[PDB]
RNA sequence: ACUCGUGCCCCGUGUGGCGAAAGGGAAGCCGGUUAAUAUUCCGGCACCUGGAUGUGGGUUUUGCGCGGCAACGCAACUGAACGCGGAGACGACGGCGGGGGCCCCGGGCAGAGUUCUCUUUUCUUCUUAACGGUCUAUCACCCUGGAAACAGUUUGUCUGGAGAUAGGGUUUAAUGGCCGGAAGAGCCCGACACUUCUGUCGGGUCCGGUGCGCUCUCGACGUCCCUUGAAAAUCCGCGGGAGGGAAUAAUUCUCACGCCAGGUCGUACUCAUAACCGCAGCAGGUCCCCAAGGUGAACAGCCUCUGGUUGAUAGAACAAUGUAGAUAAGGGAAGUCGGCAAAAUAGAUCCGUAACUUCGGGAAAAGGAUUGGCUCUAAGGGUUGGGCACGUUGCGGCGUGCGGUUAACAACCAACUUAGAACUGGUACGGACAGGGGGAAUCUGACUGUCUAAUUAAAACAUAGCAUU
């Protein structure tokens, strides 16, 4: 797994052929939104700490992807 | 580098030349 | 040993469906002369050259 | 100074007239102690009682929940109430007691 | 009735041996119908089968003797078993004044209470088997400049 | 290259196979799952080799990249024959330093045990993988300059005009800090559902210290030798300059991302007072890894935790003679071939110690004294602060010009080791365990070592030294 710093290089990695999913975590504790998009070779994770850019960044995503919420407790 | 290493790059540049012939 | 030659191996297997008792119909044959199985082997008892 | 409060529920033992709380008001005044002796309750530590058989404590000091489960625990095996009551941590800084099944 | 796959099947599920798995005692013929892994975990939940806790094994009478000793009540003559040097070695005794002695010669050339020449010769002074202790080493530096002075 | 195999052209000193499941060697980790398999199945997240190949970026308008005094750096950044070098690739022992794991101490939130009396008490959980990014970490190397009043410096005396101290830099080496992986996992509590099928929902999952501690690993030093402690496969750099290439495109760019594949055999279970070999379910024999608390010098003996057993035909009675364990008044080897067996001594601290001698020893020679409990006293360390005068900076932190050696002060932090005094008891105190009897002489082999597996361990054999062929 990599990290991405800005936010233009992320929206451009999300515009790959081999981009298959994507999704969404927040941690309310500590006040972070980590966007995570799943690649042929590595899962590339972008960190945010404010909220006004998150619901900013998820309308610019290409509507082509499919994003989720990441719900608590996973069911195996 | 191994001999075996040059080899594949040869390779590559007479198929390559072959193929632009057969596209020209 | 866990580790085994595959000739071993197949070996191993014969040696275990050799080792059954005689069906019940062949006691019931004319002129059958067989009671039980002369050649039972255990592991406990008689030792198998590889 | 930092001060802290902690609460002490016994409404279910109260209302059935086993677990009086003025006895237990007068068992932890003379109880606690401060600065490894007992009796030295002055300015530090308030021992008010809201009324509806619930205990309020204010600490200026330093003091740990623990300590004041550990005394509960031996006020009950004293009135000899351990086999139908157990104290349960219900929320941050509340204890309750509770009947068994 | 024969509980002995059960048994064995609630160590593995709980995590614990098999001296730790309790089975209730009244629920012997309920108990015997769980064969699989699954149901045994069933019976974990509704609480016919518990794990039990651990032995008691506390250090309060190892910890008692460690503080009476810190102020000397169980070191005597009648209590020793090694010699001198197996209890303390001198290796260790010299190695920690040597470096005690050379870090106090650093610190006092580096603000300047002393020179070059000067911290040479004490330097290999302390080599030497000349002074006890720290005290002993400022004492001397001290009757040094006041010698220097005139 | 073949029209299409047939045909051409170079180099030549050399030219087989088998032999290691502990030697050498490309690449995988965490969680879950079964009645019985798992680093192999399920989920997530990676890596290696081989083969094809397209985008982005890089180089080149005069052809194959820039920067730094330098050590060298950067995402790339042509390189045939022939040749040189490096890695694979290596002993035993000693003390010292860094890192991971275990042990130990203090605080906090949850749960449990005890509670006539005492105990802010006793016990348990509080976790973070491979693979990556980024900032650092001994040795060593570079630039300035020129040392005797010689300096630097290790527990252990090495280093320096063949260039030290000092100031500033470069670089090999994470099992170190922070981030991605990753809390969504795992673990601990609580409240409701649920015949079953089925589950559902709330909280928490922190912060410090200590060490001649145990175990593994790394580093710089040192000692020893008439002893100096493998080979091959495989991978890389360099010297050289053969061939090839753009001005609108070219590019055999070891850079980023992208496409495809990885065959064959083993894998259950035991490894031993019942799964192997001894005729057997035999007190015998058979190569390794991991290794908790207390006492204590300690992997000694003795008691305990995790984990594991409660399996070896039983019931009743207490004669002789036995096998195993022990104690005896007074005498003390009178017993016997012979002190055979048993008894006596034993730790630690302080005194004291002969003849002889190859001067190294004899030596723990011989012979004496002390040792519990409680209440005190003294000694042995670490970190942080130091006064003016200018200018900049959200009490500034510093660029400085200085002055000075607090007649060494203040605050905070932390284990152990050693020495002294008073009091006290049925004079006892290495209170169990553990634990040398000593001396005066003769014969014989110099010493340490070796042999008759199953009646002889010795004065027998070997040995260094000496001599002969
Ligand atoms: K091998
Ligand atoms: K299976
Ligand atoms: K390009
Ligand atoms: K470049
Ligand atoms: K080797
Ligand atoms: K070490
Ligand atoms: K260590
Ligand atoms: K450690
Ligand atoms: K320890
Ligand atoms: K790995
Ligand atoms: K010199
Ligand atoms: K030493
Ligand atoms: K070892
Ligand atoms: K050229
Ligand atoms: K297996
Ligand atoms: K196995
Ligand atoms: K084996
Ligand atoms: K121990
Ligand atoms: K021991
Ligand atoms: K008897
Ligand atoms: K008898
Ligand atoms: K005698
Ligand atoms: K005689
Ligand atoms: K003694
Ligand atoms: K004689
Ligand atoms: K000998
Ligand atoms: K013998
Ligand atoms: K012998
Ligand atoms: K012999
Ligand atoms: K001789
Ligand atoms: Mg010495
Ligand atoms: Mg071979
Ligand atoms: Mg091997
Ligand atoms: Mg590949
Ligand atoms: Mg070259
Ligand atoms: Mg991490
Ligand atoms: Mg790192
Ligand atoms: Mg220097
Ligand atoms: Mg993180
Ligand atoms: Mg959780
Ligand atoms: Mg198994
Ligand atoms: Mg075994
Ligand atoms: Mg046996
Ligand atoms: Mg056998
Ligand atoms: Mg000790
Ligand atoms: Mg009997
Ligand atoms: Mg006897
Ligand atoms: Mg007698
Ligand atoms: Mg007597
Ligand atoms: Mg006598
Ligand atoms: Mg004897
Ligand atoms: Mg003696
Ligand atoms: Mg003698
Ligand atoms: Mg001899
Ligand atoms: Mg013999
Ligand atoms: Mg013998």
């Amino acid at each position: 797994p990599q990290e991405v710093s800005d936010i233009k290089k992320f929206i451009e990695i999300c515009r790959r052929k081999d981009a298959s999913s994507a999704r969404i975590k927040k941690n309310p504790k500590t006040q972070q939104i980590k966007f995570k998009v799943r690649c042929q070779r590595f899962l590339y994770t972008l960190v945010l700490k404010d909220s006004d850019k998150a619901e900013k960044l998820k309308q610019s995503l290409p509507p082509n992807l499919q994003i989720k919420d990441v719900p608590k407790r996973n069911k195996r | 580098m191994r001999a075996k290493w040059r080899k594949k790059r040869t390779r590559r540049l007479k198929r390559k030349r072959r193929k632009v012939r057969a596209r020209s | 040993p866990s580790h085994k030659t595959f000739r071993i191996k197949q070996k191993l297997a014969k040696a275990q469906k050799q080792n059954r008792p005689i069906p019940q119909w062949i006691r019931l044959r004319t002129g059958n002369t067989i009671r039980y199985n002369a050649k039972r082997r255990h592991w406990r008892k008689t030792r198998l050259g590889l | 100074k930092v001060t802290k409060k902690f609460i002490i529920n016994a409404s279910q033992p109260a209302s059935d007239k086993i677990f009086d709380v003025s006895a237990f008001e007068k068992f932890l005044n003379e109880r606690i102690k401060v600065d490894g002796r007992v009796g030295n309750l002055g300015d530090v530590i308030k021992i008010s009682q809201i009324g509806d058989g619930k205990v309020e404590i204010i600490a200026h000091n330093d003091l740990s929940g623990r300590y004041l489960k550990y005394l509960t625990k031996k006020f009950l095996k004293k009135m000899q109430l351990r086999d139908w009551l157990r104290v349960v941590a219900t929320s941050k800084g509340v204890y309750e007691l509770k009947f068994y099944n | 009735v024969n509980l002995r796959t059960q048994k064995r099947l609630a160590a593995s599920v709980l995590g614990c041996g098999e001296g730790k798995v309790w089975l209730d005692p009244n629920e012997v013929s309920e108990i015997s119908n769980a064969n699989s892994r699954q149901s045994i975990r069933k019976l974990v939940a509704d609480g016919l089968i518990i794990k039990k806790p651990v032995t008691m094994h506390s250090r309060s009478r190892a910890r008692e003797l460690n503080l009476a000793r810190r102020i000397g009540r169980h070191r005597g003559f009648g209590k020793r078993k090694g010699t001198a040097d197996a209890r303390m070695p001198q290796q260790v005794l010299w190695m920690r004044r040597q470096r005690v002695l050379r870090r106090l010669l650093v610190k006092y050339r580096a603000s300047g209470k002393i020179d070059k020449h000067l911290y040479h010769e004490l330097y290999h002074l302390a080599k030497g088997n000349t002074f006890k202790h720290k005290r002993a080493l400022v004492e001397h530096i001290h009757r040094a400049k006041a010698e220097k002075a005139r």
